[PDB]
């Protein structure tokens, strides 16, 4: 089978600057009789299917903007975005439609380099509806920050917690190019009622020193 | 009707083999097949088209014939040249290849 | 334009068969300028072609070697749709299954995938379906006066994925962050959906998250209020 490879795993480019991603097939996808390269490029934004950008290595699909273009030939291909926009953040794939099975590349995550943005930290105690059911989830939200690297620590009566928390991160925003993260500490009702102070300590590049959001169990 | 195939022919491994077929009515499209898989399509108004499974070793032969390059022991079997004609309908021909 | 609507269950028990359909609108199944493909996607294997069905002057099918013997992609001319049937399903088959149109206008036997269906997340598990418990993430009483406040909904203990979350029946879209779900120790999923809103509007404007878990036919509306 034709194996497709993509040289940059990820690429971070400033807003308005050029982004070129490379693709390679193990065999030539150029058919001599019609002088066509059986190669396509797709854009896949988080949570939605891939969209066709380019086919025949250089032909732009109807409706896709002029900033996207394809070049390179035979085996080595290149997708270029002349001026990267906020909405262009996605994983971009190359594919050969020359021989069966039709194969795709591993993908290249294209992201935006922007100014450092500190998160807005919010702590949420468990609801009385949830405590009634027997569980206590304490959620710490870090809203709209850049870069993605962020450390969130949980402390119950100033004791660092381990193995009882899970974190989730959104993909880079299509308008402001920031990330958001939620860390959820889960305890039993009995354990939640054994302690008073619940703190979330956040360390980020945009903060000169860590920010701690906390509350005392029982109306604070 | 008219069914005139090349016949039960043979060739050695590594070489190539030509598949001939001859048909009274307007031929719209000729479909070539390796048993059940489609090899190629020769449309009267849109020309020769090769399946992605065979672009690497199948080229259009003389007339409405085909050329199967880089032979292997797995290419032994039945081969069909389907003739989709108007108003006479479809006419098929069988060709057995040994290697 | 061409529109492809996918349907069929996502949850399949191991050894049992997965069956999905891709209804076509804006084109025919017997089109000489098209092939009807099934592609799957998982973080482990990336994008992988599974098979196709196309009609030139006879119906043909081509399948990937990784699924031959289990896979069947048959068309329905009367309903204008094409099916996918994967027998003897294992945990390795867990993936997002996309149906797609291959545009074979220039080369009648090859072309790119110009239109794709929304995707169906297929989970291979013996576990039963479970609807979510939705709890509020109330805005803090120490919010910035004349600033912004955060509020949300914790969608806990549901199975399989996905859940959809909207705010005020889909009116509130600005500043919303529905995080991807995490699989908990219990084997059930959990996610938070947060929204940053003006702090001054917390007294007047009501906020309600609308959660829909289609696998178990669960629809939970939850009002998020201060205190």
């Amino acid at each position: 089978d034709i194996v497709m490879t993509q040289s940059p795993d990820s690429l971070a480019v400033s807003l308005g600057e050029r982004a070129t991603i490379n693709c390679k097939s193990s065999q030539t996808v150029l058919y001599s009789s019609n002088n066509k390269k059986y190669l396509a490029w797709y854009q896949q934004k988080p949570g939605q299917p891939p969209n066709l950008l380019i086919y025949w290595a250089s032909t732009r699909e109807s409706g896709v903007p002029d900033r996207f273009s394809g070049s390179g030939s035979g085996t080595d291909f290149t997708l270029t975005i002349s001026s990267l926009q906020a909405e262009d953040v996605a994983v971009y794939y190359c594919q050969q439609y020359y021989s069966t099975p039709f194969t795709f590349g591993p993908g290249t995550k294209v992201e935006i380099k922007r100014t450092v943005a500190a998160p807005s930290v919010f702590i949420f105690p468990p609801s009385d509806e949830q405590l009634k059911s027997g569980t206590a989830s304490v959620v710490c939200l870090l809203n709209n920050f850049y870069p993605r690297e962020a450390k969130v620590q949980w402390k119950v009566d100033n004791a660092l917690q381990s193995g009882n928390s899970q974190e989730s991160v959104t993909e880079q925003d299509s308008k402001d190019s920031t990330y958001s993260l939620s860390s959820t500490l889960t305890l039993s009702k009995a354990d939640y009622e054994k302690h008073k102070v619940y703190a979330c300590e956040v360390t980020h590049q945009g903060l000169s020193s860590p920010v701690t959001k906390s509350f005392n169990r029982g109306e604070c | 009707g008219t069914i005139e195939t090349t016949g039960n022919i043979s060739a050695e491994k590594g070489g190539s083999i030509i598949l001939q077929c001859h048909l009274t009515a307007q031929v719209t499209q000729v479909n070539w097949e390796q048993q059940d898989q489609l090899l190629a399509i020769c449309n009267a108004d849109l020309g020769w088209h090769i399946s992605p499974s065979f672009k690497d070793r199948v080229a259009p032969g003389p007339g409405l014939g085909l050329t199967l390059q880089s032979l292997t022991v797995n290419d032994t079997g039945e081969y069909f040249c389907i003739y989709h004609t108007y108003p006479d309908g479809t006419y098929t021909g069988r060709i057995f290849l040994e290697v | 334009e061409v529109q492809l609507q996918q349907s069929g269950p996502g949850l399949v028990k191991p050894s049992q068969t997965l069956s999905l359909t891709c209804a076509i609108s804006g084109d025919s199944v017997s089109s000489n300028s098209a092939a009807w493909n099934w592609i799957r996607q998982s973080p482990s294997r990336g994008l992988e072609w599974l098979g196709k069905t196309y009609y030139r002057f006879k119906w043909y099918s081509d399948y990937a070697v990784s699924v031959k013997g289990r896979i069947t992609i048959n068309p329905d001319t009367s309903k204008n749709q094409f099916s996918l049937q994967l027998n003897s399903v294992t945990p390795e088959d867990t993936a997002v299954f996309y149906c797609t149109r291959e545009s074979t206008t220039y080369d009648l036997l090859a072309g790119p995938f110009d239109y794709w269906g929304q995707g169906t997340l297929v989970t291979v598990s013996s576990a039963s379906t479970k609807g979510p418990s939705v709890f509020p993430l109330a805005p803090s009483s120490k919010s910035t006066s004349g600033g912004t406040a955060a509020l949300g909904c914790l969608v806990k203990d549901y199975f399989p994925e996905p859940v959809t979350v909207s705010w005020n029946s889909g009116a509130l879209t600005s500043g919303v962050h529905t995080f991807p779900a995490v699989l908990q120790s219990s084997g059930l999923y959990s996610l938070s959906s947060v929204v940053t809103v003006p702090s001054s509007s917390l007294g007047t404007q009501t906020y309600i998250c609308n959660v829909n878990h289609k696998p178990s036919n669960t629809k939970v509306d939850k009002k998020v209020e201060p205190k």
